[PDB]
């Protein structure tokens, strides 16, 4: 079910994201939302895993959100 | 031999190819328009008399002009040699030369016409009207003849279609020039022909596609001065493709010439009476029916129908900055205003409102109201406004930036996915899995999505077969009682709506309907049946789940839109949803047997019976203004016994400049909606059912009248044919005996279950490979020509066994499984659909737990039938949902108790009808 | 017939949505009471004027929405330009975000590093 | 919020993709990345125990894929050639590394 697991991580990540007000960023807010639809519309279970390091590399640029 | 050549040159283009010398180049088909007493209709038949001699250009090149010389009878060729000789001296009609050429022993008589195209506009026009991409060679060939196009194009992937491919536009308008020198051949020909004395009927078979006439073989002379033309099946059958081809295009340049400056029209200016009477009394001198252009004077709703069709294509050639509400200037104690009095519609012309009252004296609270609601204030102090994200028409911008509106995503139910993979959901390889999301959007969604109404393209209808089909379709829906009824007996739920701009920003629905007391609710109605209200849609962006990433919109109609609304409509509504066994199944629940019985009755008693659905692409973007005004006018048709003609034609106009050409709040700024159903009017899913019932009625008509009635076998459907042509292009009366012997027909051989924009049809497979009802490539064709779409065979499904119903209706498939020695039909979804929208929620159940439950028993509920289903995934779904059910309810701590599956299968059996 | 004539729960809910529209009303009929409409509507037949040419012809300030540069380009290039048959005077460039782009960036090479959805606010010149 | 926060974290864990570990235990040394990464990527190195381990000659080991250093840029935002990187004259190198490649 390693599809299914990329998609809903990809769910809770865009919403982590949005709640961290990153729609506040047209530019990035637009780069977020396409890797987002991609990874739920994808059907291979390696370029959804491409698009989901691609995708977290936003939330980890901050250069602080969490990450004890 | 050779001599029948040099004899057909005769003294002009010596040149010719030898095509024929005998009854030769009779290997082709021909669109006809043929009415005698034996066969009725517009069909392709074998032409076989000719022999077509091609004329080659200088340099030996091959040139578009034929030499067609048939041979006659004798006294056919003496009438049409006579006939000729009267209307020779007219520019639009083809050269003849009569000769006599012995063939053995007899000088047999030749009538040879000169330089013709290859096709006619009958070959034309059918080609548009009868479009099938598999062939389509005519319709190639022309367009390539006439430089419309190069051959390579076609190489082009879905160079046919209208949404994807909108070049095919700027293709088909480069024969608007040709159509329109040939709409002004013919009026020369009218003329020539009145002036003279001779009777007779124009086809479109007879007129080549550079405009000339020929075959005056039915012709008969008159006394001078008094002929008359007989033009209804021509101008009717032409009238689709005018606005296909914008045959009207070069009247909108400074002396109707394409090679000079457009005509800079005054911006002041709103009237256009005159111009369009010019016209009118140019292109279609000779119809003789009376035409209006400003609908207001119109008789009857077949009347508004006749020339509001006119009006379409009449004002395509006017300023897009001269429709839309006419404001003017009124005093309120001394301070002055801007208020709509009137309004100028493309379709109903100029509207002027009765009740106007310059000087007032206060504002009571229904015509506060009513100028709160008016766009005149709100787009006469706002900005300017370019934006050029869009093609549509922008009025104007309400603040100093626009806003961008976001969707988020779905929220993620952690605790229900580890249930269903611990369960044994998802397994890698599975039939049932996640693929229904919720998709996020950007900011550039809301007017990329309004954008799409550049898809609705102002389409002319043809008039002498919607007045029969609107007839039929009022046939449809006569078992119903409607009426206005008074403010305190209308029943309205969901008093939390959204009340449009600019109403939300101080309340939802209740706000207004708690303020205004009955008798200013009765006052509001009866002022609409004298004015017009011309109201502003807000456009929001929805937060639903799809299969697509595409973005889902919803629309806020104006308070004092559905308030009125409410009054017109609420009575024939109600009726509409509150009956069952019904052609149009409103409001019928699935459950308790509602499923089998809908079925039941769509197979009644068709005989060799196939089921058929279709789809309509992009149907409320696309939907044409003349068939939303004809939906309308259907539904009004109930109110004719308390509201006279001018009630009726302000209602009408009302319900138009609300939700057909309204002004739409989009992001902060306004533009102008060209037409499409707005998905937030309560009246939208019966507007669709009429719309659906009208395209039917009309595919079936298309597949009745192209069929060659000389090779239908029943001598009831050859006399059905013969009287439906009749009726349509003939007998400007209405014929209630055929209106109903055409329905009675319909019902027998051709079934219908309609709702909002979804169809199933159960016909007899025979009669529709005969010919004589619709089949799927009739609605494609259709659709083409009517609804500027079209539809791929890979959106419409067909069944040949009917014990596994339709494959798809109302998103639920059908199951034939037994309950109790009684096979029944039950609906069933898609567990794809059920699973997602189990998984992700919408954060309004993440907090409290009983909405948690009900939203959870209701998927229960959808997801029964499942468990009759022969895949077992499919039972493990149902399953897995009440397990988890089971789990809730025991979390928070018979036949009633939800968390027993005896709940759920009492909810799919007529023993127990119980709500 | 009392509940035919007067209202339900009016209970000043009535006369708050009231006030509401009254003070909008006047507060929009205050930035549009001027002289450009009258010497527009006085030129009419009757009166009676389209809306559409309302802020066309009496609007003292534009706003154009442009999606990329090779529509900056060709609409808005410079500092004044033309449009509606009127001469308009660029002021404060805003891209989406709300933030101020100043004239000097909306160049080809530094196009990606703008939030495209430009929106010029423009001066009516006379 | 960080309940939603700890529950994409546990999510991750439980996906154990090997590039998505990498890229996480190089955001828990230090080593971030200042752009989204392409599929032009810019990264900081903290210092050199994290450098030495991922960075060697020119050749970039991050998102397990491989990367060619065009250009690496010191916190003194001055040019450094990266061939006087060392584990002894490692004070007077500006530490926080901002070191730009591309994917080979
Ligand atoms: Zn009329
Ligand atoms: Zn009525």
């Amino acid at each position: 079910s390693k599809m299914s697991d990329v998609k809903c991580t990809s769910v809770v990540l865009l919403s982590v994201l949005q709640q961290l007000r990153v729609e506040s960023s047209s530019k990035l807010w637009a780069q977020c939302v396409q890797l987002h639809n991609d990874i739920l519309l994808a059907k291979d279970t390696t370029e959804a895993f491409e698009k989901m390091v691609s995708l977290l590399s936003v939330l980890l640029s901050m250069q602080g959100a969490v990450d004890i | 031999a050779q001599s029948f050549l040099n004899r057909v040159c005769g003294v002009s283009a010596a040149r010719l190819t030898p095509c024929g010398t005998g009854t030769s180049t009779d290997v082709v088909y021909r669109a006809f328009d043929i009415y005698n007493d034996k066969v009725a209709g517009f069909a392709k038949f074998l032409k076989t008399n000719c022999c077509r001699f091609q004329e080659k250009d200088e340099d030996d090149n091959l040139i578009d002009s034929y030499f067609v010389v048939k041979r006659h009878t004798f006294s056919n060729y003496q009438h049409e040699e006579t006939i000729y000789n009267l209307l020779k001296d007219c520019p639009a009609v083809a050269k003849h030369d009569f000769f006599k050429f012995r063939i053995d022993g007899d000088m047999v008589p030749h009538i040879s016409r000169q330089r013709l195209t290859k096709y006619t506009m009958a070959d034309l026009v059918y080609a548009l009207r009868h479009f099938d991409e598999g062939n389509c060679d005519t319709l190639k060939e022309i367009l390539v003849t006439y430089n419309c196009c190069d051959d390579d194009y076609f190489n082009k992937k879905d160079w046919y279609d209208f949404v994807e491919n909108p070049d095919i536009l700027r293709v088909y308008a480069n024969l608007g020039e040709r159509v329109r020198q040939a709409l002004l051949k013919t009026v020369q020909f009218c003329d020539a022909m009145r002036n003279a004395g001779i009777v007779g009927v124009l086809t479109l078979d007879n007129q080549d596609l550079n405009g000339n006439w020929y075959d005056f073989g039915d012709f008969i002379q008159t006394t001078p001065g008094s002929g008359v033309p007989v033009v209804d099946s021509y101008y009717s059958l032409l009238m689709p493709i005018l606005t296909l081809t914008r045959a009207l295009t070069a009247e909108s340049h400074v002396d109707t010439d394409l090679t000079k400056p457009y005509i800079k029209w005054d911006l002041l200016k709103y009237d256009f009476t005159e111009e369009r009477l010019k016209l009118f009394d140019r292109y279609f001198k000779y119809w003789d029916q009376t035409y209006h252009p400003n609908c207001v004077n119109c008789l009857d709703d077949r009347c508004i129908l006749h020339c509001a069709n006119f009006n379409v294509l009449f004002s395509t050639v006017f300023p897009p900055t001269s429709f839309g509400p006419l404001v003017r200037k009124i005093f309120v104690d001394g301070v002055p205003f801007v208020v709509s009095t009137g309004y100028h519609f493309r379709e109903l012309g100029v509207v002027h409102n009765q009740d106007v009252n310059l000087h007032s004296s206060r504002l009571s609270f229904k015509e506060l109201l009513v100028y709160a609601a008016d766009p005149a204030m709100h787009a006469a102090s706002g900005n300017l406004l370019l934006d050029k994200r869009t093609t549509c028409f922008s009025v104007a911008a309400l603040t100093n930036n626009v806003a961008f509106q976001t969707v988020k995503p779905g929220n993620f139910n952690k605790d229900f996915y580890d249930f269903a993979v611990s369960k044994g959901f998802f397994k890698e390889g599975s039939s049932v899995e996640l693929k229904h999301f919720f998709f996020a959007q950007d900011g550039n969604a809301a007017i990329s999505d309004y954008d799409y109404y550049r898809y609705n393209l102002p389409t002319m209808c043809d008039i002498r077969q919607l007045l029969f089909v609107v007839e039929v379709v009022d046939k449809y829906f006569d078992c119903y009682d409607g009426g206005c009824i008074n403010a305190n007996q209308v029943i309205v739920n969901n008093l939390d709506k959204s009340a449009g701009f600019p109403f939300n920003k101080w309340g939802k629905a209740r706000l207004y309907y708690d303020s205004m007391s009955y008798e200013d609710q009765d006052a509001l109605f009866a002022y609409t049946k004298r004015n017009v209200i011309p109201t502003i849609t807000q456009m929001n962006l929805k937060y639903a789940i799809s299969a697509k990433n595409r973005a889902r919109t919803v629309a806020g109609v104006s308070i004092c839109s559905t308030m009125t609304n409410r009054q017109f409509h609420q009575k024939l509504l109600k009726s509409i949803a509150a009956t069952r066994g019904a052609t149009v199944v409103i409001g019928t629940s699935k459950f308790y047997g509602g499923w089998h019985n809908m079925l039941k009755t769509v197979y009644s008693d068709v005989e060799n019976p196939h089921l058929m659905g279709w789809d309509y692409p992009k149907c409320d973007r696309a939907m044409p203004n003349m068939l939303r005004i004809m939906a309308s006018l259907v539904l009004a048709r109930k109110h004719t016994t308390c509201c006279s003609l001018s009630h009726r034609f302000y209602r009408l106009a009302n319900e138009c400049a609300q939700v057909l050409s309204e002004m739409v709040m989009c992001g902060g700024s306004l533009y102008v909606k060209p037409g499409g159903t707005s998905s937030g009017d309560a009246t939208t899913a019966y507007a669709n059912s009429v719309f659906n019932i009208c395209q039917a009625v009309t595919a079936n008509v298309n597949a009745l009248l192209s069929t060659d009635g000389n090779k239908i076998a029943d001598k009831y459907v050859r006399n059905l044919q013969h009287r439906l042509y009749e009726c349509l292009y003939r007998n400007r009366d209405v014929d209630t005996d055929f209106v109903n012997e055409f329905y009675a027909y319909l019902r027998k051989h051709f079934s219908m279950m309609i709702l909002s924009d979804d169809a199933v049809v159960c016909f007899n497979s025979t009669y529709a490979s005969q010919g004589l009802v619709a089949s799927i490539k009739n609605f494609k064709s259709v659709l083409y020509y009517q609804n500027n779409v079209f539809m791929s065979e890979a959106k419409c499904w067909t069944e040949t066994d009917l014990t596994k119903g339709p494959h798809e209706f109302c998103s639920q498939h059908t199951m034939l499984v037994k309950q109790g020695d009684d096979y029944v039909y039950l609906p069933y979804p898609d567990p794809s659909r059920i699973l997602g929208a189990g998984c992700f929620v919408d954060d309004i159940v993440k907090t409290d737990g009983t909405l948690m439950i009900e939203r959870f028993v209701s998927l229960a509920i959808d997801a029964y039938p499942l468990t009759k289903h022969p895949n077992q995934e499919y039972a493990d779904v149902f399953h897995l949902y009440l397990q988890y059910i089971r789990k809730l309810h025991d979390e928070l701590t018979n036949t009633s108790r939800y968390w027993e599956p005896e709940f759920y299968e009492a909810m799919y059996t007529p023993h127990t009808v119980l709500q | 017939m009392t509940q035919m004539y007067k209202q339900a729960r009016s209970e000043d809910k009535r006369a708050k949505v009231t006030s509401a529209m009254q003070t909008m009303l006047f507060t929009m009929l205050r930035k549009l009471d001027n002289d450009a409409l009258n010497n527009i509507i006085n030129n009419a037949r009757d009166g009676c004027v389209p809306l559409n040419i309302i802020p066309l012809t009496t609007a003292a300030k534009l706003m154009v929405v442009i999606p990329d540069y090779n529509t900056y380009k060709n609409t808005c290039d410079g500092t004044t330009f033309t449009y509606a048959s009127a001469l308009w005077e660029i002021q404060q460039v805003v891209d989406a975000d709300s933030k101020i782009v100043q004239l000097s960036e909306i160049s080809m090479d530094n196009s990606p590093n703008l939030a495209w959805p430009l929106i010029v606010t423009a001066l009516r010149a006379n």
